[PDB]
């Protein structure tokens, strides 16, 4: 059951070498199994299947090449269905020939598409060149250039052919498409006239300098007209071959896009099988194989059925049996996940991986993290905002699963959506009981506080006169006060000037109490862990003196707090004792015989008894555990020195560390005060300014002021203090909760499977 | 583990037994040039008897 | 547990030695063909010299 790390066993497998390939394939198809390496000599040229794995690595590189060429053509890959593995015989030869065929056909069809499309453009440029050039030893050239180059081009021609070049130019009837980039360019035809080859070289050098293209043309209009009829014929022939070339390209690319899915599956399954086969041990006389695997306790029979199928799918008759091993190394660690629990397990595993059969923090974390967060984040307004965000991600789930994943931030918050919802919902709950929305109350709660007529009774009645001139305090005395209260925080404590004193007394004591409770749960989880490992010594010399130490401090601290909240009241406020001072006095065996009175009868004896009993527990944790362990390992005929050092450090953390951890939970209060006062100032110097004595000015002011408030509230509180409370809630959870019981040391379960394809 | 230890012995014996079979059959293969002669003498005797019939 | 492993180990031990005996029968089938070839080559060689002489 998911409260602890799931049960497993190590097994030893006897494998016939022809069945073995199919056996590994069925085990990786089952996917519930992790292999144990028996071949310390394994390396690229020493692994038993050198050529088969090396050939599979090359086929994967060839697969990546053909996939990239199809993606460069923007053709979708098939991306659906499933297929069997390739047989053990050398059918890889035909798959390698298929990769060479597609590689050569892709290189060929790229060359043919470029050649025919380039020739089609060159003949189209030649058509425009002839159409203009038809209007006109001697020598001449004609060509095409980008129209913006013309002023520099004609100037450079007149520089090189000094002061003497006859030329003409015109823009083409449309821009022409680039054979590589597909950009459309506003080219222009030109013609240039001269005498002799010396000028031909100068005009050609300048054409090349401006990246212009020259073409051959006939010496007369009649021959240019005959050449233009040739060019029109060539363009239609080139278009026909270009259409046939596109039809052949579509056949090749679409056939590859179908085949790539099948070939990806086949190559991945082969590489996986041959890599897993290299983990087997092979002695000098050997022909068969031996291997070992870890598997879930529920599926040790399922791996034996996968082995039997691997044989039945082969010419070999050997069923490939196994045995359950006893002298085992510690098995891998795993727990099941679902949409809600997955995020809560990830935040456990990122801090550490439990030992075998160890308690899993994740089921407790499902609440505990949202709770610590909502104590840190308990504004009813932010509770709504956080809920609306998480609800939007859950409602849009089936759409967002199809969207971009390359935005890792958006992907991360979407992956958190269910845990983010629960912490947001609890922030509504804490926001309601703390009676804070945006540092304002909800008026739905009744009044414990006193209306002015209540002071008319003579007792404190000067309030009714002084309140017309100066600040005044309600004393909360009986007959004035409304008595006991059943709601959350009274609405009055948002408007009162002294509010922070009262509200901090609450958040301070609350942070202490919750921290004490979570440490008491953590040691209780330690008992369950020690019971699950069935170790008498860990319970008797560990848990028992540990919980007695803790309880002998913590129980008294909580009893004092709860006693003050019952036995004292407003009329007892003068000379009321200090809780923290009684706790420190108890810990120090040092009540001062003076000043603040004792809280109850016999308390000095009780203080002494509690701290003495706690101090008497410490030696048992320090030394008696190590000494009994020493006698056990000396009788069974382990180091006492290392055991004493480890257990000393652990005992200091289990004692004095837990005292310090009581204060560490004050992070709850600290973050809450910051969040509340950040919200308060954001109200005080934004929202307050929008209120005005005229309708138009007020409405407009409110709209812009609240839009500024929302922007700042999201950035500061919902994002940044949200991330702070998130990490601190987890800090308390990982440290001052989990360190009491979660050992967090172990291998992640990483089964060898085709489900990774 | 005693399972693979016993199998390694049978695999050694199997690799020996096939190689012993190769050696025995190679010794018989070398006899082919000796066993041929009695048939060669019968062809000589047949051509002698035919030659006498032609005489 | 271990008894069924020992049964299948005995079967695998028999199986690999049976494969070696099947390979020895393939060696026998190859060797008798090669024997008949080498016998036939020498027979035809001297038989040709005999035919030419007579």
């Amino acid at each position: 059951e998911l409260f602890r790390s799931e049960e497993m066993t190590l097994a030893q497998l006897f494998l016939q070498s022809e069945a073995a390939y199919c056996c590994v394939s069925e085990l990786e198809e089952l996917g519930k199994v992790q292999f144990r390496d028996l071949n310390p000599d394994v390396n690229v040229f020493q692994r038993k299947f050198v050529n088969e794995v090396r050939r599979c690595e090359e086929m994967d590189r060839k697969l990546r090449f053909v996939e990239k060429e199809i993606r460069k053509a923007n053709i979708p890959i098939m991306d659906t269905g499933e297929n069997p593995e390739v047989p053990f015989p050398r059918d890889m030869i035909d798959l390698e020939a298929n990769f060479e065929k597609i590689e050569n056909e892709l290189k060929e069809i790229n060359t043919n598409q470029e050649a025919l499309k380039r020739n089609f453009l060159e003949l189209t440029e030649l058509k425009f060149i002839l159409r203009k050039t038809q209007q006109f030893r001697l020598g001449f050239v004609a060509g095409v250039i980008n129209r913006e180059r013309i002023p520099t081009f004609e100037r450079m021609l007149w520089r090189v052919c000094r002061g003497n070049v006859f030329l003409r130019q015109a823009e083409i009837e449309n821009p022409l498409e680039d054979p590589v980039t597909g950009d459309y360019v506003h080219k222009s035809v030109f013609i240039i006239f001269f005498q002799g080859d010396q000028l031909k070289n100068r005009v050609k050098k300048i054409c090349e300098g401006f990246r212009a293209s020259l073409y051959p043309c006939p010496e007369t209009p009649q021959e240019r007209k005959e050449m233009a009829s040739g060019v029109n014929t060539r363009i239609d022939d080139l278009q026909m071959v270009l259409n046939q070339t596109e039809d052949h390209r579509q056949r090749v690319l679409q056939a590859a896009a179908k085949n790539i899915r099948v070939w990806f599956i086949k190559v991945r399954k082969m590489k996986a099988i041959y890599h897993t086969l290299n983990l087997c041990n092979i002695d000098v006389t050997q022909k068969c194989l031996i291997a070992e695997v870890w598997c879930p306790v529920t599926d040790l029979d399922s791996i034996q059925f996968a082995l039997r199928r691997g044989t039945e799918h082969s010419g070999s008759t050997v069923p490939s049996i196994l045995n359950r091993m006893q002298t085992n190394q510690t098995p891998p660690t795993y727990n099941k996940t679902n949409k809600f629990t997955h995020g809560f397990q990830n935040i456990v595993d990122a801090y550490g991986i439990g030992t075998y059969r160890e308690i899993n923090p994740a089921p407790y974390t499902v609440i505990t993290f949202p709770f610590l967060f909502a104590v840190m984040f308990g504004d009813f307004g932010h509770g709504i905002l956080m809920t609306l965000f998480a609800v939007w991600m859950v409602l849009r789930e089936s759409r967002i699963l199809s969207q971009k994943n390359e935005n890792e931030m958006f992907s991360m918050v979407f992956s958190g959506r269910y845990i983010i919802l629960l912490m947001g919902l609890f922030s509504i709950y804490t926001g309601l009981i703390y009676n804070d929305c945006f540092s304002k109350s909800l008026n739905i709660f009744g009044s414990s506080w006193s209306v002015r007529p209540m002071f008319t009774i003579g007792n404190w009645t000067e309030e009714t006169l002084l309140g017309s001139s100066v600040l005044q305090l309600n004393p909360a005395i009986p007959g004035v006060f409304g008595g006991p209260y059943p709601f959350g925080i009274d609405p009055i404590w948002n408007i009162a000037t002294n509010k922070l004193t009262f509200l901090n007394s609450f958040k301070m004591k609350m942070s202490v109490i919750l921290g004490i409770i979570h440490m008491l749960f953590g040691v209780s989880l330690s008992l369950f862990n020690h019971i699950y490992f069935k170790k008498p010594l860990n319970i008797y010399f560990g848990f028992i003196p540990e919980i007695i130490f803790m309880s002998s401090l913590f129980g008294y601290l909580v009893i004092l707090i709860f006693y003050k909240w019952t036995a004292y009241d407003a009329h007892s406020s003068r000379n009321a004792p200090s809780l923290l001072i009684h706790f420190i006095n108890m810990f120090l065996f040092s009540y001062p015989e003076s000043g603040n009175a004792m809280l109850y009868s016999g308390q000095k004896g009780i203080q002494c008894f509690l701290i003495v009993v706690a101090m008497l527990c410490v030696p048992w944790m320090l030394l008696f555990k190590p000494l009994i362990l020493r006698h056990q390992y000396l009788r069974k005929k382990f180091d006492f020195g290392d055991t004493m050092v480890h257990q000393a450090i652990h005992t200091i953390e289990y004692c004095l560390g837990c005292i310090s951890n009581t204060a560490s939970y004050l992070r709850l209060w600290a973050l809450s005060l910051a969040h509340a006062q950040l919200s308060e100032v954001l109200w005080t110097m934004v929202i307050h300014i929008g209120l005005h004595v005229r309708s138009l000015a007020g409405g407009l002011g409110l709209f812009f002021i609240f839009a500024a408030f929302a922007t700042l509230t999201v950035a500061i509180l919902l994002i940044m203090e949200g991330l702070s409370a998130f990490l601190h809630a987890l800090r308390l959870h990982w440290v001052e909760f989990q360190n009491k019981f979660y050992t967090g040391t172990g291998f992640k379960f990483l089964p060898f499977s085709f489900e990774h394809i | 583990s005693q399972g693979i230890q016993q199998l390694l012995q049978a695999e050694k014996r199997a690799a020996e037994k096939v190689s012993e079979a190769r050696k025995r059959k190679n010794r018989r293969l070398k006899q082919a040039k000796e066993e041929a002669q009695a048939e060669i003498e019968q062809y000589r005797l047949q051509r002698e008897k035919e030659f006498k019939a032609k005489e | 547990s271990d008894a069924d492993v020992q049964k299948q180990i005995k079967h695998m031990m028999a199986f690999i030695e049976q494969e070696a005996n099947e390979k020895a029968e393939e060696i026998d089938a190859k060797a008798e063909e090669e024997f008949n070839i080498e016998k036939g080559r020498l027979v035809q060689t001297q038989r040709l010299k005999i035919m030419e002489y007579y």
